[PDB]
């Protein structure tokens, strides 16, 4: 009513409370699918219940698979139900009837796993070891120039709206990436001594070049000398202070 | 350009459903309506809230530059 | 369904289009929106979708199972012949935006040219899987093939065959300038 009104007729709240969609209708095909795909769950069975539930449009799944994809996590699809993000299928989207959608987010919420795991990383410091700390700050270097880009992805939308697949494909040089950093992670949080623990880390990114020795591989020499500072510091305090750092012994010589 | 997975087929097209934080600067009167109703809620019926807007942004500014002056 | 089957026809196993190992891609919900004879046209192009997905899947799978650095450039290769697909099912999308009461059969026609370039291409890779060519045989297996018959396969293959020539040139510096071998130990 009045202010209520307004805010449920121009906007959304369909989609966080269950109500029918304020998305606009008419009859027959795009318009309004419900009769046509009513008859067609009623043909071949829709067991004993027709599908039905609160109903979302397009772009708020792509905004939000954009927000899942940028570094953001915990939203209303993609929750996170036992440590790994998941669609949440209690929404019905009315063609297709979320069945194939529901194998292409689950895909999307695949590579949100990653991102939640390099994010995970980045927040048991934020809100010491000193090689896992140069390692996410290299870390941190390829984020801000990563959602960059789907922060500008996302002003398009508002400037006509874009459809899914050309967003999905247009971030393909990122993902192609973000393959080989799940890669690195994998031992970087698979460990005893704190010098094998960044050596398990070091010695798999020092191999990961000569896999690719395009544009990953540059990427991982930019992120492998960010992560050897402290290394070539500690040689060039042994050098020229005449002392080792010590860190509970995180260098490589017994001394 | 984009075409719904709701529905296919022969659209005749409708834009984008607008956001929530899209346009943050509109918005604040319906709202400050609207905590105001819930801290009455709360409150029993008896507690409010002042300024659910005011002025613009230059009048205030000029205000609060005349507030370091000693003007009040 | 002109976003549905290219969906399916792209790196996604759809479910409308049920992905068996016996038989990819059928068509069994006989839509009444679609045409009966539409059915046979989906019969047609779901073999296409098939081998992009299998395509697709020989990309996911391989990084050991078939290894080599030479492999590492075969599934780089292989993600640049399914590159082109890609815009050719963007450019559908588009005339979708243009047209959208053209019938099923009008997207098998315009996906003809690709049912051209990918069942030629598929037996090579599945001689590579089938027999153990996993080395520079590969090179020789690509090779004997992308001296072809039809400018589209010449093409794909060229971009395969290339990768693999970028990997042997940087190992073939490594030898005339470090003198090192075996940059790749055996293959």
């Amino acid at each position: 009513p009045d202010d209520r009104s307004w805010l449920e007729h121009h906007v959304v709240h369909q989609y966080w409370t269950a109500r029918p969609s304020q998305f606009p209708h008419s009859l027959h095909l795009h318009s309004n699918l419900a009769a046509v795909w009513d008859q067609h769950l009623y043909s071949s069975d829709p067991l004993y219940v027709p599908d039905d539930r609160v109903l979302v449009t397009e772009t708020q799944v792509i905004r939000e698979t954009l927000w899942l994809l940028s570094g953001v996590k915990k939203l209303f699809i993609f929750q996170l139900i036992d440590g790994k993000v998941t669609v949440r299928n209690n929404i019905i989207v009315t063609h297709l009837t979320h069945s194939c959608l529901r194998s292409v987010l689950e895909q999307i919420a695949a590579y949100g796993q990653v991102v939640f795991r390099l994010q995970e990383f980045i927040d048991e410091v934020m809100g010491p070891f000193r090689t896992y700390q140069a390692f996410m700050w290299a870390l941190y270097k390829y984020f801000i120039s990563f959602k960059e880009e789907l922060a500008e992805i996302e002003k398009c939308i508002i400037n006509t709206t874009i459809t899914l697949a050309i967003v999905v494909d247009k971030l393909a040089p990122r993902l192609s990436q973000l393959k080989v950093l799940h890669k690195v992670f994998s031992t970087g949080v698979a460990e005893t001594r704190n010098v094998v623990r960044a050596s398990h880390l070091l010695n798999t990114l020092y191999k990961a070049i000569l896999e690719y020795d395009e544009q990953t591989v540059s990427l991982l020499f930019s992120l492998w000398v960010e992560t050897v500072r402290p290394y070539l510091q500690t040689v060039d305090e042994w050098i020229v202070h005449g002392h080792l750092w010590d860190g509970a012994r995180e260098f490589i010589i017994q001394r | 350009k984009r075409r719904c997975w709701e529905r296919v087929g022969c659209p005749p097209g409708h834009r984008e459903e607008p956001y929530l934080t899209e346009a943050g600067r509109d918005a604040f009167d319906k709202f400050c309506r609207l905590h105001q109703g819930e801290l009455q809620l709360l409150a029993g019926g008896v507690l409010q809230a002042p300024q659910p807007v005011l002025v613009k942004e230059c009048e205030l500014v000029k205000d609060v530059l005349n507030v370091l002056i000693g003007v009040v | 369904m002109i976003h549905e089957l290219l969906l399916a026809l792209s790196g996604y196993p759809g479910s409308i289009f049920t992905w068996n190992k016996r038989s990819g891609l059928q068509v069994s919900q006989d839509f009444p929106f679609l045409h009966p004879s539409e059915t046979s046209v989906l019969n047609r192009l779901c073999r296409l979708g098939t081998d992009y997905i299998r395509f697709t899947e020989f990309i996911e799978q391989y990084t050991g199972g078939l290894h080599g650095i030479y492999l590492r450039a075969f599934c780089t290769g292989l993600d640049s012949v399914l590159q082109p697909y890609r815009q050719a099912l963007l450019d559908l999308e588009q005339e979708f935006l243009g047209d959208p009461h053209l019938s099923i059969s009008h997207v098998n026609y315009f996906l003809d040219q690709f049912q051209l370039l990918f069942p030629s291409v598929m037996v090579v890779v599945e001689q590579i899987k089938s027999q153990k060519i996993h080395g520079c045989q590969i090179l020789e297996t690509v090779y004997k093939h992308s001296c072809g018959g039809l400018p589209p396969v010449r093409s794909a293959l060229e971009k395969i065959l290339a990768v693999c020539h970028g990997v042997m040139y940087k190992q073939l510096s490594a030898w005339m300038l470090h003198g090192l071998l075996l940059d790749q130990h055996e293959e």
